[PDB]
RNA sequence: CGCUGAAAGCAUCUAAGCGGGAAGCACGCUUCAAGAUAAGGGUUCCCACAGGAGUGUUCCUGGUAAGGUCCCCGAGAGAUG
RNA sequence: CUCGAUGUCGGCUCGUCGCAUCCUGGGGCUGGAGUCGGUCCCAAGGGUUGGGCUGUUCGCCCAUUAAAGCGGCACGCGAGCUGGGUUCAGAACGUCGUGAGACAGUUCGGUCCCUAUCCGCUGCGCGCGGAGGAAUCUUGAGAAGGGCUGUCUUUAGUACGAG
RNA sequence: GAGGGAAACAGCCCAGAUCAUCAGCUAAGGCCCCUAAGUGGUGACUCAGUGGGAAAGGAUGUGGAGUUGCGUAGACAACCA
């Protein structure tokens, strides 16, 4: 799904640091 | 940008005539008076080319003296009524010229435009058409209503422009492609094959077809 | 004309180009044309 | 106690810019630097302490790339189908007041004070503007060295 | 550019005015105009010729070297000879008339007999009722007139019927076998 | 679907450029519309009142002009406005 | 996530959106003689019927039509309607159980309500402002509506085709 | 488990709030404007708004580094037998 694809790839930012809460 | 003829008028009635086919024609009848030029809109002081036309009988205690300095300097007598024409050949009218019905020929097209008679507060089912609910079968007080308005929780709102209940009439109606009946200029009267906007009495703008013809 | 992803030479005559950003085959033979989509 | 403006204490004068061949972001950036004060040692977030900008020759603003075709513009009558979208090459053609404007505010903050502000910038497409009066001084958009 | 690096002879009786980035173009048959493309000069190596120079090695300095220099020599040699397109017609029925230099009647199956109107700078001669030409100074609207003329009845892969070019190799095939 | 045309001595609808090309896009037609607070424009009318405080006059009271409303008779209008 | 309640099928009413286009518009390739077709692109402006059967969705059928599109919106829409289906207490049949009873087996019968506070939306006013106070006529930033299609005649029995 | 970063965003990153301060230095993250600080310096690459979502597969996109065949015994194209 689309919500779920922007949610992974979220973690991807620059402060985050290749983590994310719920992936 | 497009030039057109126009004149001022009343609605009379309507009553109805044989053609020439042997064809009943119904015919609305326009009391197309004398109009005067009070003013002439040009791009050099105004910005666009328009005719401001007058026509009307007006009662001298019931002319303003803003309205009555705006006569005198067109240089006639006060009319009850100003509406403009949105002409390209604005500057041929010349400042109180003199506009009757013989403007128009014997089978010209026209476009009538004037405001339609009122009905009030209408119902959906009256001004929009609505096809209610049935008389029977378990109709429960909603025989005449609008059925759903919108959605659900998406979107929880109803879309703007639905069509719903409210005041129907008196609004500026243009029917158009009316052949011109008959022009009989030596007593202000136009005959128009066709019904036009508005109650007897209204204020009607006879103007060129603006499609030309069908 | 097809479209198609993938877009190969099929005849020796077929010519491969690039037009406003998208691949295509030009060939004398109609059939052959083609175009990336 | 840090200074504060007190309200006409600061005085707001009249820049004007030749938008001739210079990039929008750019003529965007420095007429809301201008507009809110910001080149002013005087600056107040509070209190409006910028200057009038008259921008000129918009309809010659520079775009790079594909812009003038593809960099679109939408606008939303709020209801059912009521977008509208326009290329901000037909936008500059058309209105260009309304394009510098859009880049200006989108570079402002979201203010009462900034949509005031918003009004002190004067655009017009054409090379003259109806503010001799104000007497407008030229500004050139220049950069400090390191 | 292996093209753009050959030069361009300047014939007799040519005007070749070199107004920087703009340059104009005298002859016998007319006159064209111009502009080259920023990153490419031209030069007139001695007065005798024309040169074009692509300041760097790049793509866009050598594929405008190569436009520029075929777009020179295209509108000298328009100048100095003209241009001249032959269009063949086939299919019985089909006829093409001259009302002037720069008028056409067409009869190709329709209707109603079609009317074409030649530019300013392009002339018709028709000598056959199937056999006809344009010319002009310019090659690109030589061209696209003979293209258009095309368009009106393109040949057919059947009977061949249509405004066909003099070398054109018309494609055929055969349906009702 | 094209024209001219290189990069790539040719060719190529394309890289420079130009032309055609749909009930779609934007207009054309109709209607609303300056709360468009960016509050527009034309034309016309009325006019430099009076009395106080005053602190550049400021501002607050009072009678008017042009004009308008209330009230009354109505409808071509309208739930009430 | 909601069990100190987020009412669950189909129709009615009212729409709106997507395009993965049913018709109408345009174009390639085939083709295809023509006439037609079929397929890969474009394209969502408008249009997209009435009935028989069944609670039905689905589906089949009748008669049309340019066509009878596919989907989203709490399988749109019950503080809008419908209660035929579903899922209460009655009863019967079949099956199961020693029995009380059970059955996405079947059958007949079978309660709901709401004066709209807020947002939303359709209309209509009052106020204040528009740097004097007024009267009239207006510009249009911007907004909305509208956009369907057939048959016949003619070109012409012309083009095409062996007919 | 407040504070900073992640647009917003218990679980990610930085960092553990004794109170006051209109002082200074930093962390993560940042320095065109929103938004505090560089429209920083120098050298390359990209022209897809890639950057700012995705596969098998496909493609004379473009820069750079090889290996190798042929080539002024005259190569590859274009043009005459
Ligand atoms: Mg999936
Ligand atoms: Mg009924
Ligand atoms: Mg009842
Ligand atoms: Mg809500
Ligand atoms: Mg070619
Ligand atoms: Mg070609
Ligand atoms: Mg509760
Ligand atoms: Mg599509
Ligand atoms: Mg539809
Ligand atoms: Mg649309
Ligand atoms: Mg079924
Ligand atoms: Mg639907
Ligand atoms: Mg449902
Ligand atoms: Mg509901
Ligand atoms: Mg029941
Ligand atoms: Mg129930
Ligand atoms: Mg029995
Ligand atoms: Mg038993
Ligand atoms: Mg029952
Ligand atoms: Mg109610
Ligand atoms: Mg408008
Ligand atoms: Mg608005
Ligand atoms: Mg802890
Ligand atoms: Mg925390
Ligand atoms: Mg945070
Ligand atoms: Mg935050
Ligand atoms: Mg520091
Ligand atoms: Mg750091
Ligand atoms: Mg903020
Ligand atoms: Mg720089
Ligand atoms: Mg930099
Ligand atoms: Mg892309
Ligand atoms: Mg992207
Ligand atoms: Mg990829």
């Amino acid at each position: 799904g689309k919500t779920g694809r922007k949610r992974r790839a979220r973690r991807k930012k620059g402060a985050n640091h290749g983590k994310r809460p719920n992936a | 940008e497009r030039t057109v003829k126009g004149v001022l008028g009343t609605k009379l009635g309507m009553t109805q005539l044989w053609d020439e086919h042997n064809r009943l024609v119904p015919v609305t009848v326009i009391q197309a008076g004398p109009c005067v030029v009070t003013q002439v809109r040009t791009p050099e002081t105004d910005g666009y080319s328009a005719v401001q036309l007058g026509y009307g009988a007006v009662k001298a205690k019931n002319v303003t003296k803003p309205e009555a300095g705006h006569f005198e300097k067109a240089g006639v007598t006060p009319r009850r009524h100003l509406v403009e024409l949105r002409t390209a050949d604005a500057s041929e009218y010349t400042l109180g010229q003199e506009i009757a019905a013989d403007v128009f020929s014997e089978s010209d097209f026209v476009d009538v435009t004037g405001t339609s008679k009122g009905k009030g507060t209408a119902g959906v089912m009256k001004r929009h058409g609505f096809g209610g609910l049935r008389a029977t079968h378990g109709v429960h007080r909603k025989h005449r209503s609008p059925g759903s308005i919108g959605g659900c929780s998406t979107p929880g709102k109803v879309i703007k422009g639905l069509r719903m209940a409210g005041r129907m009439g008196v609004e500026r109606v243009t029917v158009q492609n009316l052949q011109v009946h008959s022009v009989d200029a030596e007593r202000g009267i136009m005959l128009v094959r066709g019904a036009v906007p508005g109650p007897k009495g209204s204020l009607l703008v006879v103007r060129s077809a603006a499609k030309k013809a069908a | 004309m097809k479209v198609q992803p993938s877009v190969k030479k099929i005849c020796d005559k077929c010519k491969v180009i690039r037009r406003h950003g998208r691949v295509m085959v030009i060939c004398d033979n109609p059939r052959h044309k083609q175009r990336q989509g | 106690t840090t200074y504060s403006p007190k309200a006409g204490e600061v005085q707001r004068k009249w820049y004007v810019i030749d938008a001739e061949d210079i990039v929008l972001g750019r003529l965007a950036t420095t007429a809301a630097n201008l507009l809110r004060g910001k080149h002013k040692p005087q600056y107040a977030p509070h209190i409006d302490t910028g200057d009038f900008v008259v921008v000129v020759n918009a309809s010659k603003i520079a775009l790079t790339g594909k812009k003038a075709t593809d960099s679109l513009r939408y606008d939303h009558s709020g209801r059912p189908g009521g977008l509208r979208v326009t290329s901000i090459g037909e936008m500059l053609a058309k209105n260009p007041r309304r394009a510098v404007e859009r880049a200006v505010w989108g570079m402002m903050p979201k203010n009462k004070l900034s949509r005031q502000q918003l009004k002190k910038l004067k655009v017009y497409g054409g090379p003259e503007h109806p503010h001799a009066a104000q007497n407008p001084q030229p500004y050139e958009i220049t950069q400090i060295a390191q | 550019s292996r093209i753009g690096r050959l030069p361009i002879a300047v014939p007799s009786g040519v005007e070749v005015k070199l107004d920087g980035q703009y340059v104009e173009v005298k002859g016998p048959k007319g006159t064209l105009n111009f502009t080259v493309r920023e990153p490419i000069t031209v030069s007139k190596n001695d007065e005798g010729a024309i040169l074009v120079e692509r300041p760097d090695d790049e793509r866009e300095n050598r594929s405008l070297h190569g436009l520029t220099r075929t777009l020179i020599n295209n509108m000298v040699i328009g100048v100095t000879e003209g241009y001249e397109k032959k269009l063949e017609i086939q299919g019985v029925g089909y006829r093409v008339l001259s009302k002037g230099p720069k008028q056409l009647e067409f009869n190709l199956g329709f209707s109603h007999p079609v009317i074409v109107d030649a530019p300013e700078g392009i002339t018709f001669a028709v000598e056959n009722p199937t056999k006809f030409s344009v010319q002009g100074i310019d090659k690109q609207v030589v061209g696209e007139t003979a293209a258009n003329i095309r368009k009106i009845r393109k040949p057919e892969p059947y009977k061949g019927k249509g405004v066909r070019y003099e070398g054109e190799n018309v494609r055929r095939k055969v349906g009702k076998a």
